[PDB]
């Protein structure tokens, strides 16, 4: 039921198109790790 | 996914940005300890001042001017005040003009 | 041919004074805003608006407040015509927006970071020298 | 360890920890507002884009085009603010979209019911007295421009001109003494806390003589009926009856 | 079961268990406090409001009946749980008040640690102040000793503070920690006191008549700093057993009293831990963490 | 100029739109622009509402400009909402329109016919315009939602493509 | 359409600071390659950069396995065709309009059952790093690609908008230099792309050790030995390499002379160990004796 | 790829399912009759 309906209001709101437009999303924060690691890279941190 | 708070990164962040080096974000398995990296010297001998937090600076601010008294027709400058300091045309020269234009020919 | 009224009550009477300020000012708005959009540039050919706005309400600012040289019913009737901005006066008048160039350089929605222009940042924390025109405005640091 | 040391500790610290939790950045404070421009920038705006030929644009061109599907929204906007045969000018607020593409009468026109009605009724009584005793009426053609002669500039043409008085019926100052003076303002007690709720403009509250002579005024438009049994066989339930019937008495609808 | 809890719409700072163990209250940027059932499905059952500051310390009186909690805008709060209305707005704070503790067994008396440059002691029914040490700066975590006449603090100037009630002179000062000190918490011992510090190490402490003059017992290393600076708080087991602790690395620490081994670090978070919750009688485990959200971890 | 954008990216160039909204075709077209360039009832939808709304603001405009007088401009706007039916055309491309074009004339009846009771003559003077601008209102609020769907489709088509696959 | 959690692009193109703050846009652009619409991301590189975007979709990505903005390669970091010849690849994508749009749809539906974990073919089958693809590697980060374009203002003279001249007001490249005209087609599916002739070029100009005329030339001289090194050293440098004959440690000349038992086995070690033999940091140099 | 075109067939409607009441037939008592 969950992952069915959900797809159907995906499927449907398509079918709105007249999108009654909510707010984006707050701001996301990712922590990323390169896979090439180098001193001489970013500065000398392993991550993003 | 991380989850982070929002004044630090942003002041971590304009740190890196005007003074060149910065509280380093690896959050490492292995315990490592505060690091300026970027321009470590300069984070040493400048304090680990960020732009953000007020730190004495002797540095010379380039001259503007300053015409703020709104009733003269022609003379309000007001927050739209120019450098003083600044040029008053912009253009390349005789050498760089020619050879422009022989590169501009040779494409 | 000036900026005809609409209230059609009688304008209080210190008009007479700073009537032929206002005038010129719209004189030069009229102008500047009629320049026909040369091989300028797109961004920057609505620079000579808000400036020019800035400057009369800024004028009729002192004439109230830093001179107290008008009233209260006559800068009101002056505010209700169009002459000053409502708002961009009751911004001026808070403790960090002495020189706020335009309205919009603190509109945070109209940004995609959520934050002002830099336009709004104190030239001592930038400390670079580095030339700001906010495509806005056009103003070089507000404050 | 060194005290100048923890001194600026405590000078970075206290700027730190004071910046960060200031009530700017508070949980669910909102940013304040959007408050108006001036006009000038709309008028530049749509006078330069002009009509998109000139290549110098020619990305609005995009967006131009499919602004096209919420154009009958500023239509009905439009319209449905339209100034009134009393005034002369009308200001609304104009939403619009920063290239010029669009633009949107943002407002909805609130009236005082006894208030509109009066004043409606005033035109009856001046437009029927002047059709009587004007020699003769010309009438204005349709289209009032040409084919191809372009529309007008607001700036160049209206913007300066003096707006030719309007229809005003004119008031006697002893027996329209509660009324004279804001009769015929656009929303005429918009800013006074005394008879309307505020700038939002619901709830009225009148005084009696201020009911009488609104009553007066509007007397042409109005019915002096008095209670209900003359729409005996003429009421809503009579005609669903006899529709039901298909019968259809003297007067009434079939 | 990892049984994380969620509905909280910004970071959570202070998580605590009722001293029965039968409810849950949780606090941070939010301005409110929600509270839980522990058992179960881990359910919350009521919200606290009022706080118009961030939600800085929550904490409980050792019955569980009014419940204390220091706020943001200059003021601490006593509620009743019974209710969870306010009977008192300690005000008169002339700065963030960060830190609050009631006095436990003795007359009903706190003490709140403020960034004003003093700390304050308080009676709950005179609206009025009892004592003020002003020593010169933001005191971050404040703790009672269980005769309730010394008064235990700690700051940026890293010397542990501690104030008699009756003479009011600074009694006890402690020193050996590197960088500013972020957490204090005395164990049910009566006697020992463990103390957070961002400059990486924990260290262990005793306040008694007698002490060796320079009582600094233990040291346990692992705790992180960062860019953040977030206050990062311990806490002792029930049974003086187990450290638990927070930090800006995303993995709850849990060491033990005894061999001073790294019993677990834990991952299982997205931001800092910034409070981990015992159960006065299970081996039940709540993080407080920045992402949001908490978990009830079972060991 | 919507309009006209939509015209010329068809890249229909042997057509134009006026500046009253007729579309006219400047040669004489064969077949193949006979066909490519016929349109729908969206467009002509669109065409007709604008031309009514061009109307009525430059009524208002000939008010301002000083040309006509209060009076001269209040009738001519009764006259335009009595006679939609004889100045646009847009009962081609929705004919459901004479419910409004009927209701517009009754309405007329009854208040010419109270308006002229005594003295008062058979004139063109008489412009009492309330009702016949609160039909067009109520007629635009219907028709909106309707115009913005087909609106959509028609740029939608144009700009993604049609879609012939699994019709 | 594409969707993606974040690019996938070199560290030189994702900037200096730890801290990077970056923009999306769903559907936002067409993949010069694939065709198809993808989300578009782009972040300000450093201070006084260009902001950059992701210019290929996730897809067109995994599968050469190269960063959506940069192209270059991501373990080493070279031009695509570089890196397809070093590793010998031979990458059969197809041309043509049709050929490509339905090569791309069953690429896309089969990579659609992944792990997004590692490139897709032959780009795993073909992992084993030559010592040429390491010898040509970029060492630090090449930043000047992040700086602004040529102001055609400036070049003429015209660049009046003082210093803010939205392009680096310095001279314009003479545009008869191989290394201007690259179009991004071509630099994707690495034909007659000029940066990779040029590259191949210093790379057959780089030094390598070179071979000897006669077989019974099983002798080689490796040059620069210095006395921190053992016969027993030597051997473990050329001993599971196949077989060693002998040994000679020259200590009068700091240099060793490595007798074999099967001459692929010497080339082989040799080859392998030009100049880069460094057994205690010792720069020796392998050559066939006398 | 999805597309913004639209159907007049495709708005909303019967927006809402009807569930066999007590007394119509509901799955409770058929599962109990005999
Ligand atoms: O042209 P229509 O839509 O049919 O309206 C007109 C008109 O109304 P306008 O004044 O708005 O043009 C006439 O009005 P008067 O001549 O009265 O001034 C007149 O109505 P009368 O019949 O009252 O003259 C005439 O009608 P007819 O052709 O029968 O005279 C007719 O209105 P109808 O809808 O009544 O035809
Ligand atoms: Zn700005
Ligand atoms: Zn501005
Ligand atoms: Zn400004």
């Amino acid at each position: 039921r969950v992952a069915l309906e959900k797809s159907v209001s995906q499927k449907v709101a398509a079918a709105m198109p007249v999108r009654a437009a909510d707010k984006l999303a707050p701001a996301q924060y990712i922590r990323y790790t390169p896979s090439q690691q180098g001193v001489a890279f970013n500065s000398g941190a392993k991550q993003r | 996914p991380a989850h982070i708070n929002d004044f630090m990164f942003e002041q971590q962040r304009r740190t890196f940005a005007t003074y060149g080096y910065a509280l380093d974000p690896s959050l490492d398995n292995h315990q490592v300890s505060a690091k300026y990296i970027g321009s470590v010297e300069e984070a040493e001998k400048n304090q680990g001042l960020t732009v953000f937090e007020t730190g004495q600076k002797k540095t010379e601010k380039r001259k503007k001017f300053k015409e703020n008294d709104a009733s003269n027709i022609d003379g309000f400058l007001g927050p739209w005040a120019k450098y003083v300091d600044e040029k008053d045309v912009a253009k390349p020269s005789e050498e760089e003009q020619k050879e422009l234009d022989e590169i501009t020919a040779k494409r | 041919m000036p900026k005809v009224k609409r209230s059609r009550k009688a304008p209080p009477d210190g008009w007479e004074l700073i009537e032929p300020t206002l005038d010129e000012l719209d004189q030069k708005m009229r102008e500047a805003e009629t320049e026909p959009h040369e091989g300028k540039r797109k961004v920057e050919s609505l620079w000579p608006i808000f400036r020019i706005h800035h400057q009369k309400t800024r004028y009729i600012f002192d004439l109230f407040y830093k001179r107290k040289a008008i009233s209260r019913e006559l800068y009101e009737y002056c505010i209700k015509e169009g002459y000053a901005d409502k708002n961009l006066i009751a911004k001026w008048k808070k403790q960090g927006y002495e020189n706020l160039c335009c309205l919009r350089c603190i509109q945070t929605r109209d940004t995609n970071f959520g934050t002002n222009c830099i336009c709004r940042v104190p030239k001592s924390k930038l400390e670079v020298g580095r030339i700001i025109e906010c495509t806005h405005c056009g103003c070089r640091g507000c404050s | 360890m060194s005290e100048e040391k923890l001194q600026e500790k405590a000078r970075k610290w206290q700027q730190l920890q004071a910046k960060r939790y200031a009530e700017k950045r508070k949980f669910g404070f909102v940013d304040a507002q959007k408050e108006d421009m001036p006009p000038e920038h709309v008028r530049k705006i749509i006078r330069d884009h002009g009509d998109m030929t000139n290549r110098k644009f020619r990305h609005d061109k995009r967006v131009y085009l499919g602004a096209l599907k919420y154009m009958p929204h500023a239509v009905l906007k439009l319209l449905e603010n339209m100034p009134m045969p009393w005034e002369q000018i009308r200001d609304v607020p104009v939403l619009y979209h920063i290239t010029g593409a669009i633009s949107f009468v943002n407002e909805i026109p609130w009236v005082i019911e006894p208030v509109y009605i009066s004043q409606w009724g005033s035109m009856w009584i001046m437009m029927r007295r002047e059709k009587r005793d004007r020699r003769h009426f010309k009438r204005m053609r349709f289209p009032p421009f040409d084919d191809e002669e372009p529309p007008l500039d607001y700036a160049d043409n209206i913007l300066d001109v003096e707006p030719l008085e309007a229809i005003q019926l004119e008031l006697d100052p002893e027996e329209d003494a509660p009324v004279l003076d804001w009769f015929y303002d656009h929303q005429p007690l918009r800013d006074s806390r005394k008879y309307v709720n505020g700038s939002t403009y619901q709830r009225w509250q009148f005084t009696l003589p201020m009911m009488s002579t609104l009553y007066r005024l509007a007397n042409q438009l109005l019915t002096d009926l008095v209670d209900d049994n003359y729409f005996y066989l003429f009421d809503l339930k009579a005609f669903f009856t006899s529709k039901a019937l298909n019968m259809a008495i003297p007067g009434g609808p079939k | 079961p990892i049984m994380l809890l969620s509905g909280h719409e910004g970071e959570v700072y202070c998580c605590k268990f009722h001293p029965n163990g039968s409810t849950l209250a949780s606090a941070g940027f939010d301005r409110l406090i929600l509270l839980w059932n522990v058992y179960g499905d881990c359910d919350n059952y009521a919200t606290l409001k009022g706080h118009s500051g961030a939600v800085m310390e929550l904490h409980y009186n050792t019955d569980g009946s009014m419940l204390f909690s220091a706020s943001t805008d200059k003021t601490v709060a006593v509620w009743d749980s019974e209710t969870g209305e306010r009977v008192k707005r300690l005000k008169g704070h002339t700065s963030f008040v960060n830190s609050c503790y009631p006095a436990r067994r003795g007359p009903q008396l706190v003490c709140t640690g403020s960034d004003d440059g003093t700390v304050k002691l308080w009676d709950i029914r005179k609206k009025a102040a009892i004592q003020t040490f002003q020593n010169t700066y933001q005191v971050l975590a404040v703790t009672f000793n269980d005769t309730s006449d010394q008064i235990i603090s700690g700051g940026i100037d890293n010397d542990i503070k501690v104030w008699d009630l009756r003479q009011n002179k600074l009694t006890y000062t402690m020193r050996g920690h590197a960088d500013s000190v972020t957490g204090l918490s005395l164990s049910s011992e009566g006697s020992y006191l463990l103390s957070n510090a961002m400059d990486n190490t924990v260290r262990v402490w005793d306040v008694r008549p007698f002490a060796p003059k320079e009582r600094c017992v233990k040291i346990f290393q692992g705790n992180v700093h960062n860019f953040e600076k977030n206050l990062l708080r311990c806490s002792w087991s029930p049974d003086g057993s187990k450290i638990a602790a927070g930090s800006a690395d995303r993995f709850v620490y849990v060491w033990d009293t005894t061999s001073r081994r790294i019993l677990y670090k834990l991952p299982g978070h997205a931001g800092s831990i910034n409070e981990v919750a015992f159960h006065p009688d299970e081996p039940i485990i709540i993080s407080a963490s920045s992402d949001k959200r908490l978990y009830m971890g079972e060991i | 100029n919507m309009l006209n954008l939509l015209i010329h990216r068809k890249n229909l160039n042997y057509l134009h739109l006026d500046y009253n909204f007729n579309l006219k075709p400047v040669k004489t077209l064969t077949t193949k622009e006979r066909k490519k360039s016929r349109f729908g009832n969206a467009f002509h939808l669109c065409r007709e509402v604008l031309r009514l709304t061009k109307l009525v603001v430059d009524s208002h405009v000939q008010y301002r400009l000083g040309n006509v007088d209060a009076f001269q401009l209040a009738d001519g706007l009764q006259y335009i909402f009595a006679h939609v039916g004889q100045l646009t055309g847009m009962y081609r491309y929705k004919y459901k329109l004479m419910r409004q074009i009927r209701m517009c004339k009754d309405l007329k009846h009854l208040i010419y016919y109270r308006f002229n009771t005594g003295p008062v003559g058979k004139g063109p003077g008489c412009g009492f315009w309330a009702a016949g601008w609160r039909v067009w209102l109520f007629f635009m609020r219907g028709i909106t939602p309707l115009l913005e769907r087909w609106l959509g489709n028609l740029l939608a088509r144009q700009f993604e493509g049609r879609h012939s696959k699994g019709v | 359409w594409e969707d993606a959690d974040f690019p996938i692009l070199c560290q030189t193109c994702l900037g200096e600071n730890p801290y990077i703050r970056m923009t999306k846009e769903k559907y936002g652009k067409e993949c010069k390659i694939c065709a198809r619409p993808f989300t578009v991301f782009r972040w300000c590189p450093g201070v006084r950069m260009r902001f950059k975007k992701t210019e290929v979709c996730q897809t067109c990505s995994k599968l050469k396995n190269v960063c959506q903005t940069c192209l270059l390669d991501l373990e080493y970091g070279l031009p695509i065709q570089v890196r397809d010849a070093g590793l010998s690849f031979k990458d059969d994508m197809p041309k043509s309009d049709v050929n490509k749009e339905y090569y791309t749809q069953n690429m896309e539906r089969e990579i659609s059952n992944s792990d997004g974990t590692r490139p897709v073919g032959m780009l795993g089958k073909a992992t084993s790093t030559s010592d040429m693809l390491l010898k040509l590697a970029r060492t630090t980060p090449y930043y000047k690609r992040n700086r602004p374009h040529i102001c055609s203002f400036w070049v003429k003279g015209e660049c009046k908008r003082g210093e803010e001249c939205p392009y680096r007001h310095e001279k314009p490249t003479d545009p008869d230099d191989p290394l201007a005209d690259q179009n991004i087609k071509d630099r994707y599916y690495g034909i007659n792309d000029p940066v990779a002739d040029k590259l191949l070029k210093r790379a057959s100009t780089m030094p390598r050790l070179d071979p000897p005329e006669d077989k019974t030339i099983t002798t080689l001289y490796v040059g620069g030995l210095g006395d921190t090194i053992t016969e027993t050293d030597l051997r473990n440098h050329f001993y599971q390499f196949g077989e060693i004959r002998t040994i000679t440690v020259v200590q009068r000349q700091q240099c060793a002379f490595i007798q074999f038992a099967t001459r692929q086995a010497a080339e082989v070690a040799a080859e392998k160990s030009f100049n880069k033999l460094i057994v205690n940091g010792r720069r020796l140099n392998v050559k066939w004796g006398r | 790829q999805l597309s913004k075109q639209y159907s007049s067939r495709d708005l909303p409607s019967h927006t809402k399912i009807k569930y066999r009441q007590t007394t119509q037939d509901a799955p409770e008592e058929v599962r109990n009759r005999d």
